[PDB]
C-alpha cells in the first residue's frame, strides 16, 4: 500500500 | 611501453564515507555507469545512498525499507522491493510511478533496458515494462539445472529474443556455473555450463543483416574456455557465424578464480572478461583471439556495467574503488602488431572499427 | 537449529582432585592441548600435577619448588623457574637438560615453538632455544607503554620475525590493553591498544607467497573492534592484504567483559575469539565477517591453546572445565547460507577450505 | 646447583 522510501 | 587497454580509477567509495561492509554484491548496485546505489544501515535506520557519477562528492541519502534497490540506467528512477512488494519511484518528482505485488519473492532482478525490469523468482523469470499500465509478464519457467544456484546475472540480446539466466553453486570444491538460455521465439531452453557471458550484434562481412552473438566464458573441469556463437536462425540471406572457442588462461596462483563479468564493445568489437579476483582479458569478438591479459584489481570485483563514454567496462571491487578499462584507441593496433606480432588481426581491427595503428 | 561450531567438554579438573583455588592464570598452564600443569601446595609441600590429555585419569604428582611450571607443547619436557633461576627437565629420563640464571626476574614466559621458550622481564623480552649449546637472547627492549601492566601474553608469527607482547591494566575504570609489536627485521616497535591477538599465514588468491597476518581484538573507547592487517612488506610479487576492521559485539550484561584469547584455524581460515566471561566469536580471517557468536562458558576463561585435532581452540575456565570449540565442518556452510543469509561468504568458504555445504 | 623438581 505503502511507501518503501521516504522522500524529502 | 604500451598497453592495449587504458585503465583508470574513478572513485574510492570509502572517501565518500561508505562503510566497506556495504561494498558488496547484495548492497551495492551499479545498473549503469550513471549511478551507484549502496544500502547502508546507519543506526537502526536503513537508508540508500545514491551516488551520481557526475557529482561523486554529493551523495544523497534517503531512508528506505527495501531489501534491494536498483537504479534505472538513465534516469533518477529507482526500483525498490521488500519481499513480494515491488515499487518504482521517480526520485526527483518524489512519486510512486508503478507498484506490483508478486506472488513469490524475487531473488534477483535487474534493469535490462532503459524501461524494463527483469524479475527472477525461484521458479520463473518475468519482464516488467514501465511503459504505461503494464504488469510483469512471465517469460519462461526456470530450468531445474539452476535449482539451488545463487542467481548472479540475467542478460538479454538486443531484441530481447534471447534470455540468459546465470547461477552458480559450490560443487566439487569449485564454483560451477549453471546457465539457462531461453529462446523467446521457439519457446525452448538449453542448459549450459558457464560463469559469465553477454550478447552482441555483429555484422559479418558479406551479410546485410546483423547477427546475434552469444559469448560466454567458463572454467569447467576442462579448464577455462570462451565461446562465441550465433544464436538463433541467421537472418534470411545471411551466412551463419562460425562458432569460435578459445582457452581463457588462469595462472597457478589463481586456483579457484573464475569468470565473473563480461561486457562487449560494439565500438571495437572486443570482449572484456573480468575474473572474480581482478584479472582482465581482451578478446576479439570476431575471431576470439586473446589480445591482452594482465591484473587490474587486487580486490575481487562483483559488479560491472558498460562504460558508455569510452565504450569499455566499469566495475567496483570490495575496496570501493571504481575501476574502468577500455581500448586504448591510439595504441591498440601497434600493440597487436608489434607486441603480439599478429599483423593480420591488427590489420583487420584497424580497418574494421576504423582505427589507426 | 544447527550450529556453525561444535562444542565439547573434555574434562573437569575437579573430578581429578584439583583444588579449585589452583585453577587460575598463575597456577594452571596449558602450553598446548597435550598437557595441563597445575601447581598445588598440598601441605607444606609444593608440587606439580601434570595431566596427560591422552590419559586424564592418571595425573602424576611431583614435588617442585618453582614459582612457575610450563610444559613443552610436544614432549614431557618441563621448564621450571624460581626467581632468576631457570631449569629445564626431561621428566621421563629424569635429568636436567639446560639451566640458566637470569639477571632479572621473569614476569612471564611461555613456549613459542617446539623448541623455544620466551622470557619476559620487567624491561626486556628474550628467546631461549633448547637446541644444543645456548643461552637467552634479547629480542627487544620493552616499550614504556606497558610499564606497569600485568603481562598476560606473548606471541610470534610463523617465522618469528614479528613479536607481540601484551599487557593489561586498570585505567579509567576499564581493563585497558597495551600491546607492543616488535619487528625483528627493522628493529622498531609499535604501541597498540589491544587485548587479544594472534598471527596467521594466509594465501591470498593471485599471490604466489603466503602473507603474514596480524589479527587483534580490543574493547577500546569506541567499544569493541577486530582488526586484520598484513604485517611487513608483502613478499616480492604478492598483493597487499587489505586491512580489515569490524566491531566485536558486547551485550549490555557484559559490562566490563573484554577479549581474552584468540586462536586462528589455518585449516578453515577462521578466527576464534573468546572473551574473559565465556563469549565465543567466529570471524572469517579473509573478510573479518562475523560468522557466529554465543556464550560457551559461564565461568571466566583464562587460558587457551589451538586444539590440534579439530583445528579449533581449547581452553580451561575457573571451574576446571576443559572446553573446546571448532568448526562444525558438516554444517558451517549451510549455516552461513541459510541462517546468516550470506551466500557469498558461504560460497567462498566452501571452495576455499574444500568444505561441503 | 639444587633442582626445582624431584624425581623419583
Amino acid at each position: 500500500d505503502t511507501n518503501l522510501i521516504e522522500f524529502e | 611501453q604500451i598497453l592495449p587497454i587504458r585503465f583508470q580509477e574513478h572513485l574510492q567509495l570509502q572517501n565518500l564515507g561508505i562503510n566497506p561492509a556495504n561494498i558488496g554484491f547484495s548492497t551495492l548496485t551499479m545498473e549503469s555507469d550513471k549511478f551507484i546505489c549502496i544500502r547502508e544501515k546507519v543506526g537502526e535506520q536503513a537508508q540508500v545512498v545514491i551516488i551520481d557519477m557526475n557529482d561523486p562528492s554529493n551523495p544523497i541519502r534517503r531512508p528506505i525499507s527495501a531489501d534491494s534497490a536498483i537504479m534505472n540506467p538513465a534516469s533518477k528512477v529507482i526500483a525498490l522491493k521488500a519481499g513480494k512488494t515491488l515499487q518504482i519511484f521517480n526520485i526527483e518528482m518524489k512519486s510512486k510511478m508503478k507498484a506490483h505485488t508478486m506472488t513469490d519473492d524475487v531473488t534477483f532482478w535487474k534493469w535490462i533496458s532503459l524501461n524494463t525490469v527483469a524479475l527472477v523468482t525461484d521458479n520463473a523469470v518475468y519482464h516488467w515494462s514501465m511503459e504505461g499500465e503494464s504488469q510483469p509478464v512471465k517469460m519462461f519457467d526456470r530450468h531445474s539445472s539452476l535449482a539451488g544456484c545463487q542467481i548472479i546475472n540475467y542478460r538479454t540480446d538486443a531484441k530481447q529474443k534471447w534470455l540468459l539466466l546465470t547461477g552458480i553453486s559450490a560443487q566439487q570444491n569449485r564454483v560451477v556455473g549453471a546457465m539457462q538460455l531461453y529462446s523467446v521465439d521457439r519457446k525452448v531452453s538449453q542448459p549450459i555450463e558457464g560463469h559469465a557471458a553477454s550478447f552482441a550484434q555483429f555484422k559479418m562481412e558479406g551479410n546485410a543483416e546483423e547477427s546475434t552473438l552469444f559469448c560466454f566464458a567458463v572454467r569447467g573441469q576442462a579448464g577455462g574456455k570462451l565461446h562465441i556463437i550465433e544464436v538463433g536462425t541467421p537472418p534470411t540471406g545471411n551466412q551463419p557465424f562460425p562458432k569460435k572457442a578459445v582457452d581463457v588462461f588462469f595462472p597457478p596462483e589463481a586456483q579457484n578464480d573464475f569468470p565473473v563479468a563480461m561486457q562487449i564493445s560494439e565500438k571495437h568489437d572486443v570482449v572484456f572478461l573480468i575474473t572474480k579476483y581482478g584479472y582482465i582479458h581482451l578478446y576479439d569478438l570476431e575471431t576470439g583471439t586473446c589480445i591482452y591479459m594482465n591484473r587490474i584489481s587486487g580486490e575481487t570485483i562483483f559488479v560491472t556495467a558498460p562504460h558508455e563514454a569510452t565504450a569499455g567496462i566499469i566495475g567496483v571491487n570490495r575496496k570501493g574503488q571504481v575501476l574502468s578499462v577500455c581500448v586504448e584507441e591510439e595504441n591498440i593496433i601497434p600493440y597487436i602488431t608489434n607486441v603480439l606480432q599478429n599483423p593480420d588481426l591488427a590489420l583487420r581491427m584497424a580497418v574494421r572499427n576504423n582505427l589507426a595503428g
